[PDB]
């Protein structure tokens, strides 16, 4: 399962987040509650949790 | 350990001087949150300001009388307990219990997580232990608002597990990163059913 950045976000600090530009394709490693995923992101190959809320599936 | 230091002591230091292993602070800091901070949107999320939550850190730290939190932003509150709480000589929740959640959503059952997360807290010294029940039960206060400040116990888990098992974030091995993925996952089925 793959999905796409529709949005910029930047990581808080300190957090095991991610940050992406809009177009981010990701692949979706593992699905948690509440609309997060931990994903690695294609185009800086870095692992990560990002929310439902900036995706879009492909 | 210098007297009257609340940062970065350990808690049988705390524990063995004044008899309860959170500092007076801190539970002041946590009811200060629960009194007057739990609508905000994004606590623990968005960020404080350095300048404040040093003052907070100067006020902590070496004043004899009570410490008073009326007239504070409630961000910097929060970025001052997750300052708290990384800057621990030890984790709260110890080196061991994040490869311990590790092992835990690898090789046991979804049905049998919940109990296997309460036997691993369990293995946990006494002062840990007590923390840890005064801080989920903090957390489930402050998620009982998401209606409110829209933290889910997920995003909880996601803003405070690095500073309560100290983990590693990149810019790591990839066990290390399932560790972190693990630590979080645990974090959140803890703060949701508390």
């Amino acid at each position: 399962r793959r999905v796409r950045a529709i949005l910029p976000y930047t990581k808080v600090p300190d957090t095991d987040e991610i940050s992406f530009l809009k177009g981010d394709m990701f692949i979706v490693h593992n699905e948690l509650e509440d609309g997060w995923m931990w994903v690695t992101n294609l185009r800086t190959d870095e692992q990560g949790l990002i929310v439902e809320d900036l995706v879009e599936e492909v | 350990y210098f007297q009257g230091s609340v940062f970065g002591v350990p808690l049988t230091v705390n524990v063995q001087r004044t008899g309860q292993p959170l500092p007076q602070s801190i539970q002041q800091a946590m009811r200060y949150l629960r009194n007057h901070c739990l609508d905000q949107v994004g606590l623990f999320r968005k960020s404080g300001v350095k300048s404040r939550i040093q003052a907070l850190r100067q006020m902590n730290e070496g004043a004899i009388d009570c410490v008073n939190y009326e007239g504070q932003s409630a961000y910097d509150v929060a970025d001052m307990l997750k300052q708290y709480f990384r800057d621990l000589p030890e984790p709260l929740m110890t080196n061991k219990l994040s490869e311990t959640f590790l092992q835990i959503y690898q090789y046991v059952p979804k049905d049998q997580r919940l109990q296997a997360i309460k036997a691993a807290i369990m293995l946990l010294p006494d002062e840990n232990r007590e923390v840890l029940q005064t801080l989920l039960y903090f957390l489930s206060d402050v998620t009982a608002a998401v209606k409110e400040n829209q933290m889910t116990p997920t995003n909880l888990a996601v803003c405070l597990a690095p500073s309560l098992f100290h983990l590693n974030t990149l810019k790591p091995d990839q066990k290390d990163l399932n560790e972190n993925l693990a630590a979080t996952q645990g974090l959140a089925h803890m703060i949701a059913e508390c």
